[PDB]
DNA sequence: CCCCCCCCCCACCCCCCCCCCCCCCCCCCCCCC
DNA sequence: GGGGGGGGGGGGGGGGGGGGGTTTGGGGGGGGGG
């Protein structure tokens, strides 16, 4: 089938060397560009490749797992024949795909979507740090010192058994020197909550994404993948599988809003503008909404000549009466501000509120994860009937909100986390 | 699995008879038999199991060496570099060179004696044609070194 | 030139540097490198060799942890240990610097390898910047009893170099023109009022406490009486008072000016960890300042164990060890300078120390000197103390 | 006397083992003396 | 008519291959302060 893979590899070849609109060769652009600023990717919309030769998407979206690296592979040759001058090296070029199919939410996602292209959305709950994956390994056998190869696409191979021509039961070793490797991350993605059912629990995937997807979001960031559902078979019923997706794409200055917050800038009658467009619908409290804008903005963050850094962050206190709109108001900063967490006092716990420990169940090993200080870092938490607080909660606090750091020790970790809240 | 050999500044045959010359010949004569000879008739007399060596008296034996005009292949610096294998080089020696007791002991109720009793007749009807033992199992003291003063 | 997060897969086998801040030094362990043999009966001297995916920085096949116990001939073998050879050999897990981390992440952090003479280099907490040359090891769960292939590899820094990063005199040295001047200097008189004013030369006012603190440093003679009964010749200081005011500034100013001091914010303890399976006995600020000076800010908030223990460096200079067996007294003769806080409100300058702050006045009067400081709202010190703030 | 705090309790090599194969011994049968 | 030798079965030994080997939250009990 070898004749029928390079035929595969031909067509999406064409396909990038073929595809045109309005006399412009969209991917021949677009790869020659990523190649100059030094990202081996390429980002493919699908209504295109459907719109060029519906075969191919239909190859595609039947078997991913085999296509993609096939199309993958294209890519390398093309951005060859497009960058080097052969009869006078690049890796792997990583294919990244934009579409517009109807989203399936994370909850009906089950058994008939297993290895399908899928798109969903979700909110990022976690990133995990960064790993490496190997893309090619270079092999030795321990006893005669036969060296092979494993060439990998990660999209499901494992060390051969036994020599490939006694010599042991199992014999080969990895040089690490000539092996390559790639950048591999993790994330965890909570279904919407406006999407979530009555009285249900949020529900949530852990899903990979590896080379120029990686760092692409942060926690709390509302996104839309996509991805192949696909599953693994974890350490931890019977005949059971854990699911997973193995990310494709990802969606989360532009050159004119510059210009639009310049006009903006302009307007004399900004402050006015900004503090009626605070919570519209709530009446009066004006001194209160011009200081909510004032936190929202933040004054300036410095350092001196000794190291020393000094505090840009402002917190504000609403104490007050019943219905007063304060819970509102915090509601309604949860909104506007770019980063932002909301917790309720009594919700809290100490733990919660700075950092906690976990244990990974891919790896089975310990890491710590952030709480509602962390995950409000560059942004505002909204901390709503925070009189009901427990005193040690209210202890936890000191550090992320005047230091603006949290010290750790904990599971043998010492650590200590930034909370520029 | 074969190993391969490299050669090195010491011979273990030439510092056991330097050990062997040492415990047989030395003793305290500045405070004017031997230390180590009466200290092993007090251990055959069961009187005594802790065999203390001090460095000191092995230094004042390579000085006395040394001014009679041989070279002692310094033993205190083969001691304090590879300690382990030179008990069991002081212990052989030991064993090579302990006397008799002279206190009565009741010899046959140690069970040790009677066994090794009995193995050795065993091994005269054997030897009519018709070790002994490990030596750790007889040996009942208990040897340790003693660092060197200040100098 | 790298930090643990911009360290990337791409950088693997070639050579670094990071930025960063030291956590998790393990214990040093000796690591065998070459083990050797007398042969019982042969007479020669075998070897061998070990390698492990850390010792070397290049891939050979790993050699595992035996000793060999028989020749080629099958005669027997007795290890040498001083002539067989161990490395030292130690792991620290180099944390980024938090000020780099950008909004809403964690830290990212890699654990570098030291061996030999780079063990020990740095300590917890210390900033460092290490060169070395980044590895991945192990099999990556590509072995065959990993059904879970989603992991990734380990990987490390092999480290060559370890440089504290101290800057951005502990016993001082002395030139003829330092001991000219010093004893020039002691002849005149205000000498007790120009060195003291020159601590903490930003501080409006405070001249009695900067002459205490002076007079603190300079403290005064033990008295060992007959039968060597002791009686303490340290001095100790307390500056209660309002937040805000020069307190913590001062003990910034001591702190600097003193020397075998040590920062606090105490006694000893018999102590344990998670991968310890065995307790140890643990020094405080106190013991590490014996002879020295202990500087304590937020004095108020040290819990019972510690305050009911601290009568015994105050009185006796020492402490006493009372569990595990470990039954025992240790020299802790320091002169200690103190800071606290009010428990509730503004300090009641009506109320006692005992009264304001919940620490006992049977404590509290241990101190030789106790100070009530508090944040006058003079409009001078005020005028002042803004324009410096405006111009930070 | 009542309520709050805080304390407790709980969730890669080497050994054992088993399977497979080959040889040796012991019995039975037939022939020779 | 008994003993040796030839042939076949059954058991034991030896080798080879394979698999296994602490933090966070919650409730209830028990003790201390307003
Ligand atoms: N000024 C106002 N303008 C409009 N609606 C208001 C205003 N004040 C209160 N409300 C309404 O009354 C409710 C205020 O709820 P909420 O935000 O919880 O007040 P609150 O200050 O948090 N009181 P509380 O939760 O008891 O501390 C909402 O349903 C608002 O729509
Ligand atoms: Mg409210
Ligand atoms: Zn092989």
């Amino acid at each position: 089938n070898d004749d029928d893979n390079t035929e595969i590899i031909k067509s999406f070849k064409n396909f990038i060397l073929e595809f045109r609109l309005d006399s412009q060769f969209i991917y021949r652009d677009q790869l020659r560009n990523n190649i100059l600023v030094k990202n081996y990717s390429l980002t493919v919309n699908m209504e295109h490749l459907i719109g060029y030769n519906e075969d191919i998407y239909k190859k595609l979206s039947d078997e991913p797992s085999d296509i993609i690296p096939l199309f993958e592979t294209a890519i390398t040759q093309v951005a060859k024949r497009i960058s080097i001058l052969s009869r006078a090296s690049l890796p792997t070029f990583q294919l990244i795909l934009n579409s517009n199919a109807n989203q399936i939410p994370l909850r009906d996602l089950d058994s008939e979507h297993v290895s399908k292209i899928v798109r969903l959305s979700g909110i990022i709950i976690s990133t995990s740090v960064l790993s490496s994956r190997a893309t090619y390994l270079s092999i030795m056998c321990r006893n005669c010192r036969h060296t092979t190869s494993i060439t990998i696409n990660n999209f499901n191979v494992s060390l051969p058994r036994s020599c490939l021509s006694n010599c042991g039961p199992d014999p080969y070793i990895i040089i690490h020197e000539s092996s390559k490797f790639i950048d591999q991350q993790f994330l965890k993605l909570q279904e919407i909550p406006e999407l979530v059912p009555v009285g249900e629990m949020p529900r949530n995937l852990t899903m990979t994404c590896d080379r120029y997807l990686t760092n692409k979001v942060i926690p709390g960031t509302r996104v839309t993948i996509v991805g192949i559902y696909s599953i693994y078979n974890s350490k931890n019923g019977v005949a059971i599988r854990t699911p997973y997706i193995k990310i494709l794409g990802i969606q989360s200055f532009t050159e004119e809003e510059e210009e639009e917050f310049l006009q903006l800038s302009r307007n004399p009658k900004l402050y006015e503008i900004l503090t009626n467009s605070i919570a519209p619908s709530i009446f009066g409290n004006e001194d209160i909404k011009k200081a909510i804008v004032c936190l929202l903005m933040g004054g300036s963050k410095k350092i001196l000549p000794d190291g020393m850094r000094l505090r840009g962050d402002i917190n504000v206190l609403l104490l007050g009466d019943p219905g007063t709109a304060k819970s509102q108001l915090l509601k309604f900063v949860e909104k506007v501000s770019p980063i932002a967490v909301y917790t309720s006092g009594k919700g809290s716990s100490a733990a919660g509120l700075t950092a906690s420990v976990q244990r990974d169940p891919m790896t089975r090993e310990f890491y710590l994860e952030g709480g509602a200080m962390v995950l409000a870092d560059g942004g505002v938490v909204c901390i709503d009937e925070f009189d009901k607080m427990r005193d040690e909660d209210r202890v936890a606090i000191h550090e992320a909100m005047e230091q603006q750091t949290i010290s750790i020790a904990k599971a043998g970790i010492t650590t200590v986390l930034n909370s520029r809240t | 699995a074969a190993l391969p050999s490299i050669q090195l500044p010491v011979d273990y045959n030439n510092l056991f008879n330097e050990i062997t010359d040492f415990l047989v010949t030395f003793k305290q004569d500045t405070l004017s038999g031997p230390k180590y000879m009466a200290m092993l008739q007090k251990v055959a007399n069961r009187e005594l199991n802790s065999v203390i060596i001090d460095l000191d008296d092995i230094l004042q034996y390579q000085n006395e060496k040394f001014l009679q005009g041989t070279q002692a292949d310094d033993l205190v610096s083969a001691i304090q570099q590879n300690a382990n294998h030179f008990t069991e080089l002081f212990c052989r020696a030991i064993d090579n060179n302990m006397p008799l007791p002279t206190k009565e002991i009741d010899y046959k109720d140690d069970v040790l004696d009677v066994i090794l009793n009995q193995r050795r007749l065993r091994n005269e009807r054997m030897l009519s044609d018709r070790e002994l033992f490990p030596p750790n199992l007889t040996r009942r003291y208990f040897l340790y070194f003693k660092p060197l003063s200040q100098n | 030139a790298l930090s643990p997060r911009t360290l990337t897969a791409q950088h693997l086998n070639k050579l670094v540097s990071v930025e960063g801040i030291v956590t998790k030094t393990s214990l040093v362990r000796p690591k065998l490198i070459r083990s050797v043999h007398y042969a019982a009966k042969t007479g020669r001297f075998h070897y061998r060799d070990y390698t492990d995916a850390t010792t070397t920085l290049t891939t050979r096949i790993p050699t595992p942890a035996i000793y060999p116990t028989e020749d080629t001939e099958g005669n027997k073998l007795t290890t040498e240990y001083g002539y067989s050879t161990f490395i030292d050999h130690q792991r620290i897990t180099v944390q980024e610097m938090p000020e780099m981390a950008p909004a809403g992440q964690l830290p990212r952090s890699i654990d570098v390898i030291l061996d030999d003479d780079l063990v020990d280099k740095t300590k917890p907490g210390d900033r460092v910047n290490v060169v070395g040359v980044f590895k991945s090891l192990g099999a990556g769960g590509m072995n065959q009893s990993n059904s879970n292939t989603l992991i990734g590899f380990k990987t490390l820094i092999l480290g060559n170099t370890v440089y504290p990063l101290h800057a951005r005199a502990a016993r001082q040295m002395l030139t003829d023109f330092d001991i000219r001047n010093i004893n020039k200097l002691s002849k005149k008189k205000d000498i007790f009022d120009i060195l003291s004013q020159s601590l903490a030369p930003s501080i409006y006012g405070h001249d009695h406490i900067k002459k205490a603190i002076l007079l603190m440093l300079m403290g005064g003679v033990e008295k060992n009486l007959e039968n060597g009964s002791h009686l303490r010749g340290d001095i100790n200081i307390l500056m209660v008072g309002d937040p805000s005011t020069a307190k913590s500034q001062l003990l910034r100013f001591v702190l600097n000016t003193a020397s075998l001091a040590i920062a606090t914010t105490l006694t000893a303890a018999v102590t344990t960890d998670r991968e310890t399976g065995e307790r140890r006995l643990e020094a405080g600020a106190m013991v590490l300042a014996d002879r020295g000076v202990v500087c304590i800010d937020e004095f108020d908030k040290m819990t019972d164990v510690d305050r009911v223990a601290i009568h015994e460096v105050m009185e006796q200079q020492t402490v006493t060890i009372a569990k595990a067996g470990i039954h025992t007294t240790l020299n802790a003769r320091c002169s200690v300078i103190a800071a606290a806080n009010p428990v509730f409100g503004q300090y009641d300058v009506n109320r006692d120390p005992h009264q304001n702050i919940a620490l006992p006045d049977s404590l509290l009067s241990r101190f030789d000197l106790l100070f009530v400081v508090t944040d006058d709202i003079n409009e001078i010190r005020d005028r002042s103390i803004s324009e410096h703030v405006l111009r930070t």
